[PDB]
RNA sequence: AUGUACAACGGGGUAUUGUAAGCAGUAGAGUAGCCUUGUUGUUACGAUCUGCUGAGAUUAAGCCUUUGUUGUCUGAUUUGU
RNA sequence: UACUGAUAACCGCAGCAGGUCUCCAAGGUGAACAGCCUCUAGUUGAUAGAAUAAUGUAGAUAAGGGAAGUCGGCAAAAUAG
RNA sequence: UCUAGUGCAGAUCUUGGUGGUAGUAGCAAAUAUUCAAAUGAGAACUUUGAAGACUGAAGUGGGGAAAGGUUCCACGUCAACA
RNA sequence: GUGGAGGCUCGUAGCGGUUCUGACGUGCAAAUCGAUCGUCGAAUUUGGGUAUAGGGGCGAAAGACUAAUCGAACCAUCUAGU
RNA sequence: GGCGAGAGACCGAUAGCGAACAAGUACAGUGAUGGAAAGAUGAAAAGAACUUUGAAAAGAGAGUGAAAAAGUACGUGAAAUU
């Protein structure tokens, strides 16, 4: 309903990825992710940046980096009304360390 | 829309592969309209297709 | 290996076009048609190839002549052509 | 292959001027009992053995 | 279904490995060059070494813990002596 | 006189891991058109998703012993330039 | 009254058709895919772009012989095939 | 020292096909897949053309091969053979 | 056998010529040779205007027709099986 806002928030690969084939473990961050925005936001509909697919499949398939520092953005749906007026734009935060951070509520500007 | 033959138009233009030939979306319309190699001409020309900067091989290394 | 692979290999035709019969039996090194016998004078034919027979022979095709033979035959060979009555 | 002979090159142009399919109107006229085409003839999966 | 609530993060603990990067050094096999010619003369190369450094990284995905931060907590179905 | 020349245009009942003659042939390692990596060129095709039980197939490791196993040291291991 | 190619449960019968098995076995070789946009009624696979990978010049490259025959190229187009 | 022979040898392609009596075994496949193996400058491998035809051929000989067919091919007929 | 005529205590579309139909056809095989299946709307296409749902195919209505229990998957329309 209501929450057009934008957040910064922490993710952990690591323990998410941790046990899973080194050829998908990539392609089930990119899963993760989506379920990681449907928790924290109640959305269905996650689009995710190639930006951030890049800076997924940087390392390669198997070198995926233990955390990441998201930036979601929880946002009102146009285009021919789906189930959902809302949904989820994933983007990244370009970070020298993505360590030791808490997440945070961030607005229009 | 779909653009296989112009990217191979393309390719063989410039002289390069189609590995190397890029094309715009946000001109695809007017790629799709253009069917001959004259139009793809002009398309380079008009720099909505670029050869494409070529991957490199160092030898620094080696030397 | 002797099938599937040896079926691979199987490429080089013993036999082409004829030119009395059209049937694809002029073996090449051999110079002759397995089917009419060309380049024989004769038509290779057999009366235990009844069915050969039946399918080679007249009335398959278009009898350019021999039709117009009967239809000439009723009406006596005329020479001449008609006198508007 | 490439380098043919006319005969080959004249039956496979017969061919492919017998390779489509039945006039619609012979489909329309009177007496008809023909439906489709039934000679029909691709490349996949006959070949001609010529 | 509004609380010694739950989660995601963060922090701390416990563990694993083995002393991160970067900077500096009158450490350094030796070798070139300099001129103020040396009275360690200095500049450049150079495996590696030493200090900052039992440091740094990883640490729950089926580890412990939380005075922190940010969120979430009324959708559907069925049932009767 | 186009085009393929083959894990889809040929033959194998087929869009079959089979078979079918040949020419050109970069850099590095290295003795080497060996194996590994890369550039030009080309592909990114083979039904997919979620879990990760037994059993399988393929691949690996295992203290102490060291062929006692087994028809038989089969297989693997060691050896290796 | 006459006359027969005269009556089927079978013949591993013939031809055609239909089932249970069963929505089952199974669709697993060839290192591997992902993000967004466009189109479209509809996109895991079509097209583009970005990324990650492979063949690694005795190659999944480029050209040919035999064979194949128009598969070549384009436009439209998805009932059947893939 | 030179030189660089060999039906020499190691070992690629290539030709083959030992062992796992492995996989598969209503398969990818009416003989394949993977590893392990043999040989690899010669009695080598091989395309095209050409000759040899069924009680016949060809055979560095297994009764092997002769169009998925061989202790005598395939087609039709004799033949509705007994 | 060929050409032309007439007839039947014959067969009646798995029968009768292999062939009642674009049958010695498609198709297979190197080739010789092999060798199918397949008839019927209705008297007459009058073969379904028009509206509506749907992306469309199609559906529901409407209407033609003596009959859509005749809708080119068309005479009737058995059984297995559903």
């Amino acid at each position: 309903l209501k929450d057009v806002v934008t957040r910064e928030y922490t993710i952990n690969l690591h323990k998410r990825l941790h046990g899973v084939s080194f050829k998908k473990r990539a392609p089930r961050a990119v899963k993760e992710i989506k379920k990681f925005a449907k928790l924290h936001m109640g959305t269905d509909d996650v689009r995710l940046a190639p930006e951030l697919n890049q800076a997924i499949w940087k390392r390669g398939v198997k070198g995926v980096e233990y955390r990441l520092r998201l930036r979601i953005s929880r946002k009102r749906n146009e285009e021919e009304d789906a189930k959902n007026p809302l949904f989820s734009y994933v983007e990244p935060v370009l970070v020298a360390s993505a360590k030791g951070l808490q997440t945070v509520v961030v607005e229009e500007d | 829309a779909n653009l296989r033959t112009q990217k191979r138009l393309a390719a063989s233009v410039v002289g390069v592969g189609k590995r190397k030939v890029w094309l715009d979306p946000n001109e695809t319309s007017e790629i799709a309209q253009a069917n001959s190699r004259n139009a793809i001409r002009k398309l380079v020309k008009n720099g909505t297709i670029v050869k494409k900067a070529v991957t490199v091989h160092s030898k620094s290394r080696t030397r | 290996g002797k099938g599937t692979p040896s079926f691979g290999k199987r490429h080089n035709k013993s036999h082409t076009l004829c030119n009395r019969c059209g049937r694809r039996s002029f073996h090449v090194q051999k110079k002759t048609c397995s089917s009419c016998g060309y380049p024989a004078a004769k038509t290779r034919s057999y009366n235990w190839g009844a069915k050969a027979k039946r399918r080679h022979t007249t009335g398959t095709g278009r009898m350019r002549y021999l039709k117009h033979v009967s239809r000439r035959f009723k009406n006596g060979f005329q020479t001449g052509s008609a006198s508007k009555a | 292959a490439a380098q043919k002979s006319f005969r080959i090159k004249q039956k496979m142009a017969k061919a492919k001027k017998q390779n489509r399919p039945l006039p619609q109107w012979i489909r329309l006229r009177t007496n008809n009992t023909i439906r489709y085409n039934a000679k029909r003839r691709n490349w996949r999966r006959t070949k001609m053995n010529i």
